[PDB]
């Protein structure tokens, strides 16, 4: 597939600004979109929510009431509009496909971005540290702690680990806590106990390195963690 | 319930929209089935009356519509399981008539289809094809050289007609629990329709007046 | 003070009357009810049809049960109580009477178009059986509120000719239904020996006289001979009026529940289980 | 000449006679004579199924008894989640009269077919988001009855024209035909090691079939009119099959003869559907009289009635873990039963 | 020479089908209830199960 994001630039305090997103090579109308934030040297949050059918739509807690969020099924167009930038607004942002019925994998596939520079019951997630030095032909495994448990009535588990490759966007390694999406190398895995996660690489090699995320989707809104750089 | 059953059930109940917006349409459907023979000219008539294994057709009249089963000449299937056309509510049946020595063949079918268990509660549309080259080769060749019990001229017409009709009528055994229809078209190719609805009409009027008359 | 005092222009009195209102008005009660509990039963017969019938079995059952219970007042001034009853026994029958109406456009789809292309949804029949009277009843109240109670009835008063709000939907109604039957019935005769080929004189003229009789009850054009009683001079009409409209829920249920095979083969059912 | 070798074959029918015959030394009553009868079975509904607009004609279960597929002479087929009763899947088909339908082991592909002679494979998981076709085959003279997959490439095919294919999905072209029935055939099953399979061909006769050879190994007789069901017992040497003469048989394939027959005096409608359980100790099978009988299958007796069906029952299916049932009837519901 | 081929081929494949191995009825039939009582304790629907663990109730 193939989705292309326009919109960013510079803007003075005050003022209005709008995004969008265009998509190529599959069907947009069965799909639900996300919208996600990135501080210049941090890491990430999530912006808003809308699913398919225009039923249901959640914002974020930071930034409600002025953002709108919208899609165009004919078109295949995607909109974000936003009012009254303060200098607190100033990130570079994603879209992000996910679908749900039986047995899908939300969180697949991820766009490429756009930059925007301006002039108490939320899960909260720790990264177990910032900088593990490793060397190729060993084993590393990558560690988050939760504050609430993440193991819903039906057998599931919510927790989902994203690589981050330098000057790269995200790709899915990781989706329910134990499963694997396509695409990727059948050498990595993931295992934990109740509200302590943990993924395991064998066999490193190049190109394998990056910064690691782990993010929850128990109950709106979504939570991210700080991020653990990796250095071979 | 789980923020991702949620979406599940918004998924299903949209299928359920898209189903339910086709229940309108399948209750307000009539079924034809047209039977026919490889020198009765079924391809003209079905191009003339401007319609588009097994073939479907599928057109409207008068606001109604109608689907039309093209069997390829599978009749050699003589076993129950073929007799999944239940939901049928006429057989339209197109028969030569200049041929003579086919003709003995044609009621071979015949009777071998109207006389069915599930097609008795079903009404049967007789065409006598074309028509036209009986009043040129009945004062040519006598119709008594093929068959004995006529009893009429060689050339008067209607005798030939009357004599056609009732060797077909008299194939049906306990007759008649809906009427036999029958009609004459040579290049018509206009009018079959309006016969087709008039006698589709019939059959349903008589099945909703028996239920009415509950006693 | 009977059941012919609805349809009544110059205060009817008399005791023969009376005796006939009551016994009829008991038997249609039981009959009804016991029609109501059938169709709500009986699985295989859904369709438009049931759903009018049961309708218009629930209003004939309410409205006879009010009437029986409080028609007759105290004698002098009207209170609130009498107001409040012959409004709602105005409602009662409006809502039946529209109910019959839509029986006989029913039997319009069934015998005129017989393509089963059409059809009406349960939401908009209730829409119509039980809205139009309430606008009604709302109109009448609002032109003239005095009008309601009488000083010996809890019945629609003659002044300003208001006793026209009970007889100009019901004519209305007859003068459409008489047609649909006409056109039914001629029909039938033109198809009898094609559907019943073994069948004499006698078998096809019974036949055509116990299915016309059956309809006749539901468009309810029993009702004509009431529009006439307004003289003291002509009391036949008044007495075929009483007796054979106090008979309606019973006739209903020996025309259309009894001699209905299904229905049999359901009751059998029902003692073969129980 | 001719004679000659219609007196050897006499020969050789006599020997498989007398054969069949000595094998005889006791009845399947007698052995189980002493085997407590399972008493009363009073099942009921769980969920109800609603959506399709016509009759239902087959269905089947998932590898892991909680997805299942149907179809229905309306041109459609509903991939249904059984726990929620959720609608995860609707395709349309291309032609109305369909009469068979299968889910394929790996719980990528499904198979569809019926009078165009043609067999419709599509794909579920797909990078686009949709389900779309991915191979018809084609070949047959007659319309098609059953098809079982038995991997993800290999596809087995039983038509009215009185042959049966193996088929290869990824080129496209018959490796084996079958042939040697007289009538045409109605139903086949395929054994739990999948190198053999068996079909009933509506001549009162049943043959078993190799797979890797292409010859027909044998041939049983007995019954008096069409065969309509078969199915297999779970250790895959026995099985069982239903007639329009209301009678239902029971044969194993290494006694070479009939073991037992299912009969009743009230009864005088066929049988359309027949399928076991996990310990085959119950077979269960859907009747032309509006309902189901579940029989106990080592006694011949009735052991319960599924009666909530408005019309005749033409589907009926068992679960891999053994928790459900389903039928599914020309009402235009399916039931799941626990 | 069509029939000849016929019974031919009719008379090679009874000759396949009558030298197979056979043993008795009693063995089948012993067999046969052999496995169902060995599974008989696992089958859901001829033995129940606790409430609790049922996906259905």
């Amino acid at each position: 597939v193939q989705l292309v994001e326009s919109g960013g630039g510079l803007v003075q305090p005050g003022g209005s600004r709008k995004l969008s997103c265009s998509a190529s090579g599959f069907a947009f109308s069965s799909f639900g979109m996300h919208w996600v934030r990135q501080a210049p040297e941090k890491g990430l949050e999530w912006v808003a929510y809308i699913s398919s059918g225009s039923g249901t739509i959640y914002y974020a807690d930071t930034v409600k009431g002025r953002f709108t969020i919208s899609r165009d099924d004919p078109k295949n167009t995607l909109f974000l509009q936003m009012t009254s930038l303060r200098s607190e607004d100033t990130a570079m942002y994603y879209c992000v496909r996910s679908i749900y019925y039986y047995g899908s994998s939300p969180f697949d596939f991820w766009g490429q971005g756009t930059t925007l520079t301006v002039s108490s019951a939320d899960i909260v997630m720790t990264q177990a540290t910032s900088s593990v030095p490793v060397t190729p032909g060993e084993s590393v495994s990558i560690s988050c702690r939760s504050s609430k448990s993440l193991l819903h009535s039906n057998g599931n588990t919510y927790l989902y680990w994203f690589l981050q490759r330098p000057g790269q966007s995200p790709q899915l390694l990781i989706y329910r806590m134990s499963n694997l999406a396509s695409g990727v190398p059948d050498r990595f895995s993931g295992s934990g106990s109740g509200t302590a996660f943990t993924l395991t690489i064998s066999r490193l090699e190049a190109e394998d390195v990056g910064v690691y995320y782990c993010m929850q989707h128990l109950e709106y809104p979504l939570t991210f963690g700080a991020g653990t750089k990796l250095e071979l | 319930v789980s923020a991702e059953d949620k979406a599940a059930a918004e998924r299903s109940k949209e299928i359920d929209k898209c189903l339910s917006r086709e229940k309108t349409y399948v209750k307000r459907l009539v079924k034809i089935l047209l039977l026919g023979a490889d020198n009765s000219g079924k391809s003209t008539f079905l191009k003339q009356m401007r319609i588009i294994g097994i073939h479907e057709y599928d057109f409207e009249i008068k606001n109604v519509p109608f689907k039309m089963v093209d069997v390829g000449g599978q009749r050699s299937e003589r076993k129950r399981w073929f007799e999944c056309f239940d939901s049928v509510t006429s057989i339209l049946f197109l028969v030569d008539s200049s041929d003579f020595n086919r003709l003995t063949e044609s009621l071979n079918d015949f009777e071998t289809i109207v006389n069915n268990r599930v097609f008795s509660n079903v009404s049967i549309i007789l065409f006598l094809n074309k028509t036209d080259l009986l009043e040129e080769k009945v004062q040519i060749v006598s119709i008594k050289d093929y068959f004995l019990e006529f009893e009429g001229d060689p050339h008067c017409l209607r005798d030939v007609q009357k004599f056609l009709v009732e060797c077909f009528r008299n194939k049906r055994r306990d007759q008649q629990q809906k009427p036999l229809y029958h009609h004459f078209t040579t290049a018509i190719n206009t009018e079959n329709a309006r016969l087709i609805f008039r006698d589709v009409k019939d059959t349903i009027l008589h099945d909703n007046l028996k239920q009415l008359m509950l006693q | 003070s009977s059941f012919a005092i609805l349809m009544a222009h110059y205060d009817v009195e008399d005791w023969k009357l009376t005796l006939i209102t009551r016994v009829g008005l008991a038997l249609s009660l039981f009959c009804l009810l016991l029609c109501i509990l059938t169709f709500l039963l009986v699985r295989p017969i859904q369709g438009s049809r049931t759903t009018i019938h049961l309708h218009l079995c629930i209003c004939l059952f309410v409205g006879s049960t009010i009437f029986l219970a409080g028609i007759e007042n105290e004698g002098g001034q009207v209170g609130l109580r009498c107001r409040l009853v012959a409004g709602l026994l105005h409602y009662c029958f409006l809502a039946a009477f529209c109910w019959m109406s839509l029986e006989g456009l029913e039997l319009y789809f069934l015998v005129v178009r017989v393509f089963q292309g059409q059809g009406l949804s349960t939401r908009w029949l209730c829409l119509i059986g039980y809205g139009v009277p309430l606008l009604i009843v709302g109109v009448s109240a609002a032109i003239y509120s005095k009008g309601y109670g009488r000083p010996r009835y809890c019945w629609l008063d003659f002044e300003q000719g208001f006793l026209w709000s009970f007889l100009g939907p019901v004519t209305f109604i007859i003068l459409c239904n008489a047609v649909i039957f006409v056109t039914t019935v001629w029909k039938l005769t033109q198809k009898f020996s094609e559907i019943n080929p073994d069948m004499k004189k006698l078998k096809k003229a019974r036949a055509l006289t116990i299915t016309a009789i059956a309809q006749l009850f539901l468009l309810g054009c029993t009702w004509v001979f009431g529009l006439f009683i307004f003289d003291d001079r002509s009391l036949v009409l008044t007495y075929v009026f009483t007796i054979l409209n106090c008979l309606q829920g019973a006739f209903l249920y020996l025309l259309h529940c009894l001699l209905n095979k299904k229905v049999r083969e359901e009751y059998r059912k029902w003692a073969c289980l129980v | 000449e001719l004679d000659q070798l219609r007196q050897e074959a006499e020969q050789l029918k006599n020997q498989i006679r007398d054969a069949r015959k000595a094998c005889a030394d006791a009845t399947l009553s007698q052995i189980t004579n002493n085997i407590d009868p399972v008493g009363r079975i009073q099942m009921r509904t769980r969920r109800t199924l609603r959506g399709h607009l016509a009759k239902i004609y087959a269905m089947h279960w998932g590898t892991d008894s909680r997805l299942l597929v149907s179809a229905s002479q309306d041109g459609k087929l509903i991939i249904w989640d059984s726990y929620t009763t959720n609608k995860v899947h609707a395709i349309p088909l291309r032609s109305s009269w369909v009469m068979t339908c299968a889910y394929a082991p790996s719980g990528n592909y499904v198979a569809c077919g019926g009078l165009d002679n043609i067999c419709s494979i599509y794909n579920l998981k797909t990078r686009e988001g949709n389900v779309r076709v991915s191979r018809e085959l084609a070949g047959h003279t007659g319309y098609l009855s059953c098809c079982r997959f038995l991997d993800d490439n290999q596809i087995v095919t039983s038509s009215g024209d009185t042959t049966c294919a193996l088929w290869d999905i990824e080129t496209g072209q018959q490796t084996t035909t079958f042939t040697g029935h007289t009538g045409d055939v109605m139903s086949l099953s395929l054994a739990p090691d999948t190198r053999l399979f068996v079909s009933g061909a509506c001549d009162a006769s049943a043959k078993l079939w190799d797979v890797r050879e292409g010859m027909c190994r044998q041939t049983f007789t007995g019954h008096e009119s069409d065969i309509n069901a078969i199915c297999f017992f779970p250790n895959g040497n026995a099985f069982a099959t239903g007639s329009d003469d209301a009678t239902c048989r029971l044969f194993d394939l290494r006694a070479d003869q009939e073991l037992m027959t299912y009969s009743h005096d009230n009864i005088i409608c066929g049988i359309t559907s027949v399928s076991f359980s996990k310990s085959g100790r119950l077979l269960l099978a859907g009747y032309d009289d509006f309902n189901c009988n579940v029989w106990d299958a080592l006694k011949a007796d009735r052991a319960g009635v599924l009666a909530g069906h408005d019309n005749r029952v033409s589907c009926l299916g068992v679960t891999d873990d053994g928790m459900a049932v389903a039928t599914g009837s020309w009402d235009s519901f399916l039931k799941i039963w626990n | 020479t069509a029939s000849i081929a016929q019974a031919r081929k009719l008379v090679e494949q009874l000759k396949m089908e009558a030298n197979i191995d056979r043993i008795k009825v009693s063995k089948a039939a012993a067999d046969l209830m052999a496995y169902c009582e060995a599974h008989a304790k696992e089958d859901p629907l001829l033995t129940p199960v606790p409430a609790s663990e049922n996906p259905f109730r």
